[PDB]
């Protein structure tokens, strides 16, 4: 669609290097630097995604609670007594 | 040597030594093109199923 590979952009001085994907496990290190590595993604996160919804549960648990106390009845029996 | 080598040896050798092996690719330049590793080594076999 008038782009393609060889005229995206001009790079110039960079080498990379790879291996085959036959030479190299498909899972490497999952456990022992993966994990570590989600506590750091989230502790980056919490503090900007948390807040938010921890406010919606308080929300949930108040216009909840009220809406039921609506639904119970009231001790408003007096000025007609017996 | 050369007189003993037919058709039916180069097809056995060839697909021993080209057949579904893992190449060693060097690239200079402009290699924006050059297609990836993946691209590559897919190209060593045919029919793809």
């Amino acid at each position: 669609m008038g782009r393609q590979f060889g005229h995206l952009t001009r790079v110039r001085h960079v080498i990379t290097y790879s291996l085959s994907p036959f030479e190299q496990r498909a899972f490497p290190h999952y456990f022992s630097k993966g994990i570590p590595n989600v506590l750091r993604r989230t502790r980056a996160c919490i503090l900007r995604v948390a807040p938010p919804f921890v406010a919606f549960y308080l929300v949930y648990t108040w216009g909840t609670q009220e809406f039921e106390k609506s639904k119970r009845k009231n001790p408003a029996a007096y000025e007609n007594d017996r | 040597r050369i007189a003993e080598v037919d058709a039916r040896v180069v097809r056995e050798v060839c697909s021993k030594y080209f057949y579904d092996q893992c190449p060693a690719v060097a690239g200079f330049g402009p290699i924006e093109q050059l297609p990836d590793y993946n691209r590559i080594r897919s190209g060593m076999f045919w029919l793809r199923f």
